[PDB]
């Protein structure tokens, strides 16, 4: 059960030296060679560190590695931290006739700071409900950063099943937009009091209320 | 500010031929009646030069951002003064210093800064309704600049803003260079009555300015002026006119030129040295008139193509098999020591397998092992349980690391470990294996002990019998078939490599490329890096020799080691480029003669003669060649070669 | 400089058999170790299988043990991977990995790869719902219009309004994956509310795998 433990978001820093630690638990990683793999997002991966102390030809000398047997961890150090570092890194080992890979450590961050999110509702019409369907869509747009949570509130109890949300997409306004879909039945639509779809952001919460009375 | 253009139908660029164009003064000195040769960047004669159009009658507007090489040639046959100026730079994004040279209607300025350039700088000319004159108002060249170093204003050249569709009446040439950060501009206005296919006339370009800027230039763009009359709606989307204009862009490359000077020090004619054999003969003699006779201009040498290597055969496989495939393994306190030497090392089967669990190599890197030759190779072997495998590495401490086997801190070897539980243990377990638990002190590296005395722990001696405060340092190991993975037996073999003053006896495998013969190739047969052909010989060698020399003491016969063939070494070819000339005021063509190189084309006794037709009849000869064969110009009429008549 | 070309994917099958190929050039195929590595879209790297330079020894992970097979040959310089009894987890991008000395030196070689996805939905008729918000106040994201496309497979859908006559203000939200792995998306355009009855709004939806083109008029409730 050999595995490697390493973080997922580190080195978000401009222009200095930062170390990344990858460690194992089942056995000593210093017995065999451990290598670091470095991958373009959306393209083919490459390798920055091999043999645990050297680098391939053409790789800049900014990257370096070290081994600490006291803490049973492997350290990868990047010195330059230039503009060519937007990658996720992995640590790979070899226990016995098998290969084990790391989780992945994403490194990407090397006029108005706040935008009001415009939120809209589209309740199902008579055409939707006459075909034994009920699609409620929760739309959110113009938010920064794109880290939001969409929730649905019923008359007396929050729902858990039937709600799907997509990742935000980059539009032509230097902002992001996200959508949420809910599949429901007409029986609970007319047996409730007021429907609510709430969205949470960094120190912001916008809630909207509609009624089945049309 | 700037605007973007719309897609339309354009014309592809065409290619024209230069005719004695691109010659300027290479220095600021005076030479009178002097044929002086200098090394500088010019435009070669009869070279391919890139051509662009600018005539409206359609809608041709092509100004790409062409790369700036070492020196450019810009010739414009401007008539209606449609061209305005040039810009330079590297990225054109307000990050590096960039040039702005514009010949405006009032004055000429040279500003180098970080101007924010759009995708197509241009100047806009409007026709006024009340005023019957063309004036420029749209000064859309850049947005802004932050800071810069150099600025210059030239003379106020008068500019005509009226565009027509007639034939050209003036020709303007410009040369831009950048040596040691110094900007060089050469220009000269030359009137002509022509529209296309620039004449064969000669006109040297005088220097104009020597602006010190000291930046990098790799891209440049051209600025053009359009007109907005009452016919066009006035919008720069689909309706516009640009008159009739044309400009040529050429790139300079370094060549050697022979320049002729007159009594007032003006350049009249130029002769190249790498264009024509006649031109080479003219420029080597430092004269514009060549008489009849033999002449030597340069030499000719063939170059090697490939590089073959054939190391001798390797078959001395090291005894790595039985040291790894050993039925019996010694105890840890009595670890075996085997010396391996005088064999060709083969680690290829060692790393290609995967039955082993540890392949760490301290000191030296295992990625290059076949290219390393060592003097002595040692190999130890002992069995240890899976827990005490990390204790083998130097630096760590433990029971095995300090009482049974200690490694030095400067180890340059490798450690091989693998698991063998079924072979080393039966159903009842193995109890034949001994290890040390107690010692008087620590153990020095590469030291083993065999004594099985009674370990003393307290102060009172036990008189050499079993009792309290003194026990057996040597103890047995218990093994189980169903125990843990860490308690299973593991076999560990440690490799040690050392260098001494003795010659190296252990070497890695070598490679051998295929043998190519009868071609000018390069070979390295363990004693020389010789380049030449490898012919098949007819002389046998005694069965102890690898080399071979001649009377002149030159290695020209080396035996191939892997099939035992005797191959000769011969230099590829060399010689000189001789030329025969009919003379002055008689002909213009020459014929190339090689002194001893073996190949319209006639195979003469005195080498290879090309460009001269051999004829069987014999006349009296005038230009000697050699071996009873001369050359002459005889009836049109061409250069002939024949046997001379006594 | 070593070329690696992979072309073995591009189709969906539940529990079937698939054949992936990696082509290599620029080196000697019969002297270095070989491997295969896959990664999930949006997840980390994981190892799949490895094979010796002569094909004598092959190993896989315990998740794919029992199934899967790998074979090689040195005459035509190609690597063969065959899969059987696929599951829903097998949506991954497969790279053919090349070694130098053994399993300790490193992967260090990742062919560009081929996108491989598996799904059970072959082709179903899309559902069109041009929602008409007759009653809606101002100061909102959408004044009054709505179009919804639901229950279609696979991507993509050509969404047009008024046969492509209008193109300003059209915003099409990306498709979302439901609990059954089904795509759904909506497109909104900002138009004045005074033209609800004075202008005809038709939502055009075209699906190329389903060869269906449905134009539906928008009528306020
Ligand atoms: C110990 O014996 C085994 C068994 O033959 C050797 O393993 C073979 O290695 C050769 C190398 O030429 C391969 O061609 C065979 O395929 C291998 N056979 C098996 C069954 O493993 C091994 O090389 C020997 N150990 C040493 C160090 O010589
Ligand atoms: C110039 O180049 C073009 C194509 O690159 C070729 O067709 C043409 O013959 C060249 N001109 C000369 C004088 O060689
Ligand atoms: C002509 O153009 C130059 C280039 O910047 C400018 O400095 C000059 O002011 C212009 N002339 C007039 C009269 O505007
Ligand atoms: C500003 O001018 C100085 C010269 O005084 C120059 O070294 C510097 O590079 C300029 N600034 C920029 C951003 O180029
Ligand atoms: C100019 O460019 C050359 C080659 O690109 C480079 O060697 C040199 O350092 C550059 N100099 C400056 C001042 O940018
Ligand atoms: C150049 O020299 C020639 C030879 O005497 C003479 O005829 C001519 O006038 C001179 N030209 C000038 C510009 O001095
Ligand atoms: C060199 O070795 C090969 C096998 O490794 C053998 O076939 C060949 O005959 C040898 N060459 C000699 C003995 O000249
Ligand atoms: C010159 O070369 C040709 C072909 O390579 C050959 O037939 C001829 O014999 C050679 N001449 C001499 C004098 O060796
Ligand atoms: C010259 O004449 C002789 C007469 O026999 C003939 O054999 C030979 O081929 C001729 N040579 C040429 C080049 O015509």
């Amino acid at each position: 059960n050999f595995m490697l433990t390493q973080p997922h978001s580190v080195s978000e820093s401009p222009g200095k030296t930062v170390t990344i630690s990858c460690t194992g638990s089942s056995g000593s990683i210093a017995s065999n060679y451990v290598q670091w793999y470095q991958q373009r997002p959306g393209s083919a991966p490459t390798t920055v560190i091999y043999e645990d102390n050297q680098r391939p030809s053409g790789v800049p000398d900014r990257f370096s590695g070290s081994i600490d047997s006291s803490s049973n961890s492997a350290s990868l150090t990047i010195s330059g931290l230039k503009t060519e570092d937007e990658a996720d890194y992995y640590c790979q080992s070899y226990d016995s006739s098998n290969w084990v890979f790391g989780g992945g450590t994403q490194l990407t961050v090397l006029g108005q700071p706040k935008a009001a999110p415009s939120v809209t509702l589209f309740p199902p019409s008579s055409e939707e409900l006459q075909a034994n369907k009920a699609t409620l869509v929760c739309l959110i747009s113009d938010f920064y950063p794109g880290a939001v949570t969409v929730a649905w509130k019923a008359d007396s109890s929050p729902v858990k099943a039937g709600v799907e949300t997509t990742t935000p997409s980059k539009q032509s306004n230097n902002k992001y937009a996200a959508s949420s879909y809910l599949s429901l039945t007409p029986e609970q639509w007319k047996s409730h009091r007021s429907y609510s779809c709430q969205v949470t952001h960094e120190g912001s919460t916008v809630e909207k209320t509609v009624a089945p009375t049309e | 500010q700037c605007v973007n253009l719309t897609t339309r139908t354009q014309l592809p660029p065409a290619y024209t031929n230069s005719f004695t164009r691109g010659v300027y003064y290479p220095d600021k000195v005076f030479r009178s009646s002097v044929l002086h040769s200098t090394q500088d960047l010019f435009l070669p004669f009869f070279s391919n030069v890139t051509w662009f159009h600018a005539i409206h009658v359609t809608k041709r507007f092509d100004n790409p951002v062409l790369p700036f090489n070492d020196g450019v040639y810009f010739a414009s046959t401007e008539k209606s003064n449609i061209i305005r100026g040039w810009i330079f730079g590297t990225t054109l994004d307000s990050k590096t210093q960039s040039l702005l040279i514009v010949n405006n209607a009032t004055n000429v300025v040279i500003k180098v800064c970080e101007f924010q350039f759009c995708n197509d700088p241009f100047l806009g000319v409007y026709y006024h309704k009340n005023n019957k004159s063309w004036m420029e108002s749209e000064f859309r060249v850049y947005s802004s600049a932050n800071n810069c170093t150099f600025e210059y204003v030239s003379q106020p050249f008068l500019m005509d803003l009226e565009g027509k569709q007639g034939n050209f009446k003036n020709l303007r040439e410009f040369v831009f260079k950048n040596i040691d950060g110094y900007f060089k501009i050469y220009s000269k206005h030359t009137p002509i009555n022509l529209v296309r296919d620039l004449p064969q006339g000669f006109s040297a370009l005088e220097p104009l300015v020597d602006l010190p800027i000291g930046i990098n230039i790799t891209r440049f763009q051209t600025l053009l002026a359009l007109h907005r009359s009452y016919l066009t709606p006035g919008d720069s989307s689909s309706g516009w006119t640009a008159g009739a204009a044309a400009y040529y862009v050429g790139y300079l490359q370094p060549r050697t030129f022979l320049l002729k000077y007159n009594e007032n020090g003006t350049i009249t004619d130029a002769v190249d040295c790498a264009l024509d054999p006649l031109s080479e003969t003219k420029c080597t003699l430092k004269s514009f008139t060549v008489e009849k006779g033999i002449y030597q201009t340069s030499n000719f040498r063939v170059q090697p193509t490939e590089s073959i290597v054939r190391f001798p055969n390797i078959t001395n496989l090291c005894p790595f098999g039985e040291v790894f495939n050993a039925t019996r393994f010694a105890s840890v306190y009595a670890w075996n020591r085997k010396r391996i030497s005088n064999c060709v090392a083969d680690y290829s089967v060692l790393y290609n397998s995967a039955s082993f669990s540890t392949f760490k190599c301290y000191g030296v890197s295992p990625t290059k092992l076949n290219d390393l030759c060592f003097t002595n190779v040692y190999a130890d072997s002992f069995v240890i349980r899976g827990d005490e495998v990390r204790q083998i590495a130097p630096g760590q401490t433990g029971k095995i690391a300090d009482y049974n086997y200690k490694l030095p801190d400067d180890f340059t070897g490798c450690v091989i470990a693998w698991n063998s539980n079924n072979l080393d243990s039966k159903v009842g377990g193995n109890y034949n294996y001994l290890y040390r638990l107690f010692r008087k002190s620590n153990l020095k590296p590469f030291e083993r002990d065999i004594s099985t005395e009674i370990y003393q722990a307290g102060s009172t001696p036990c008189n050499g019998v079993e009792g309290f405060n003194c026990y057996f340092p040597l103890q047995s190991y218990g093994f189980q078939p169903t125990n843990g993975v860490g308690y299973q037996p593991y076999r560990v073999v440690v490799l040690s490599f050392e260098l001494l003053h003795a010659p190296a006896t252990v070497c890695g495998p070598k490679k051998s490329t295929n043998l190519v013969k009868n071609k000018c190739v390069n070979f390295n047969f363990n004693g020389l890096t010789g380049t030449g052909v490898l012919t098949e010989s007819n002389k046998k060698f005694l069965p102890f020799q690898q080399f071979g020399r001649d009377i002149a003491d030159t290695t020209d016969a080396v035996r191939d080691p892997q099939t035992l063939e005797i191959l000769d070494i011969t230099p590829c070819s060399f010689g000189g480029v001789s030329v025969i000339t009919p003379g002055t005021n008689t002909s213009n063509q020459v014929a190339v003669l090689y002194q001893d190189v073996n190949c319209n084309v006639f195979q003469t006794r005195a080498g290879c003669l090309i460009g001269a037709e051999h004829v069987n009849n014999s006349y009296e000869c005038d230009i000697p060649i050699g071996a009873g064969i001369c050359a002459s110009y005889q009836t049109s009429q061409s250069i002939i070669a024949y046997t001379m008549s006594l | 400089e070593v070329q690696l070309v992979e072309s073995g994917g591009g189709l969906v099958q539940p529990g079937g058999s698939l054949r992936l190929s990696c082509a290599a050039s620029g080196f000697t195929f019969s002297s270095y170790w070989m491997s295969w590595v896959r990664q999930a879209p949006g997840k980390g790297l994981e190892w799949v299988a490895n094979i010796k330079q002569d094909g004598s020894e092959k190993y896989y992970v315990d998740s794919v043990k029992g199934r899967f097979t790998i074979s090689r040959d040195n005459a035509k310089n190609s690597l063969y991977l065959q899969m059987n009894s696929l599951r829903a987890e097998d949506t991954a991008v497969y790279y053919c990995a090349r070694g130098q000395l053994g399993p300790w030196v490193g992967v260090d070689y990742w062919g560009q790869g081929t996108l491989v996805t598996v799904s059970s939905a072959s082709t179903k008729g899309p559902s069109v719902f041009p929602l008409a918000p007759s009653s809606k106040s101002t100061s909102g994201g959408t004044a009054a219009l709505g179009c919804l496309v639901k229950d279609y497979f696979p991507e993509p859908v050509t969404v047009s309004w008024n046969s492509g006559a209008l193109t300003s203000g059209v915003h099409t939200f990306p498709a979302v994956l439901q609990s059954s792995g089904l795509y759904s998306l909506s497109s909104v355009v900002t138009v004045p509310s005074s033209s609800l009855g004075t202008q005809t709004y038709i939502c055009n939806v075209n699906h190329k795998p389903s060869n269906t083109k449905v134009d539906k008029k928008v009528e306020p409730k």
